[PDB]
């Protein structure tokens, strides 16, 4: 009955406008629209994967990044097992933000959640602002995984859910 | 109009109920 | 506490929490 | 499945009770807790009259006048419509004529109207005798109940009746 062997919750944070729901779009729809529509508070998308033979049901809740949903996104952070820290690699504030969005998973989110940066929007390099290897050197500052992404272009998104969720199961069997 | 007319506890009590019958209702899909 | 959220941003999320539950009640009812 | 589908509405000022009833009416419960209600929501109730089943899709609008513009978008379609005070409070009785008035200028100009004076359990509050509900209710032509969502007081006979009404309109096809 049960359709799964673990389940796990899942948080995208960042910005308005770096791409967050488009990431989930892409992950859980494997489509992309253009056309924005600003997230309203939370929402949560629900793909399933296959790790070592289980059955992984991840469920992803898609927060708004406008300052004025900040504490209903806030309540969200402390069940999450892994996080996605989303920026726009044409956008360079989005990418500063970076540094108080963690600031945010420290005050909120339980100390042993699972981090990943995303770079979002790696297909529009000729408006880059943000070079891959500042992402890079950032998320190695602070010992988190790192990627670039593109929702558009499907670049990295199955990988930085695999791979936060492997990340999730090995600490999970370890202990 | 832009004009702000409900409190954070009324949003976030629809958003709660929203996001709880989506909840019921793909597991109720799925028992099909 | 104080008004925040616009005419819109709550109908929406009330027009979506309407659909889904008459989503849910269609497919519960459908289990006969 | 069903025969007739009956879209049905709650209105009246915040707390004379119009989520309670519609609670009584689709659970059989009651609550003292006050839950405001943020907007609109609604209940299903399916029940036979004649051998036709009727579901009844009943709105159940917020009181409070923030929410006028999101309530008064459901009474275009409404069938019946339950008009409730509370025998406590005199001024949500006075304001009955205005919730008329605002059914005068969205619904239909023939829709199901009814009068509820909701709470009679509380005799030690009452503000408004019950023959005044019913000359209110008399003067518009239309039916008058007092009910009680706590004591399960014509709840059920509220409902019937103007489910029965819609119904006795309807079938003069
Ligand atoms: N070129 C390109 N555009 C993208 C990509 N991802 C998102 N966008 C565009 O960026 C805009 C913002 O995307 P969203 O996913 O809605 O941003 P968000 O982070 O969810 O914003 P909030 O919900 O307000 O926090 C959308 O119009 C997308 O079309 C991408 O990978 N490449
Ligand atoms: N004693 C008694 N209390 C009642 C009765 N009906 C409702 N109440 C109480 O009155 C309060 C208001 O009831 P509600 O049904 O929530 O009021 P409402 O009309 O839906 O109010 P809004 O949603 O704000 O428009 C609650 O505390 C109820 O428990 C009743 O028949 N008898
Ligand atoms: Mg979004
Ligand atoms: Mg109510």
């Amino acid at each position: 009955a049960k359709t799964y062997d673990y389940l796990f919750k899942l948080l995208l944070i960042g910005d308005s406008g770096v791409g967050k729901t488009c990431v989930l779009f892409r992950f859980s729809e494997d489509a992309f629209n253009s056309t924005f529509i600003s997230t309203i508070g939370i929402d949560f998308k629900i793909r399933t994967i296959e790790l070592d033979g289980k059955r992984i049901k991840l469920q992803i809740w898609d927060t708004a990044g406008l300052e004025r949903f900040r504490t209903i996104t806030t309540a969200y952070y402390r069940g999450a097992m892994g996080i996605m820290l989303v920026y726009d690699i044409t956008n360079e504030k989005s990418f500063d933000n970076i540094r108080n969005w963690i600031r945010n998973i420290e005050e909120h989110a339980s100390a042993d959640v699972e981090k990943m940066i995303l770079g979002n929007k790696c297909d529009v390099n000729d408006k880059r602002q943000v070079s891959k290897e500042r992402g890079e050197k950032l998320a190695l500052d602070y010992g988190i995984k790192f990627m670039e992404t593109s929702a558009k272009a499907n670049i990295n998104v199955e990988n930085a859910f695999f791979t936060l969720a492997r990340d999730i199961k090995a600490k999970m069997d370890k202990k | 109009h832009n004009r702000p007319r409900f409190t954070l506890q009324e949003l976030r009590d629809v958003l709660q109920e929203r996001n709880k019958l989506k909840s019921q209702l793909l597991v109720v899909q799925e028992e099909l």
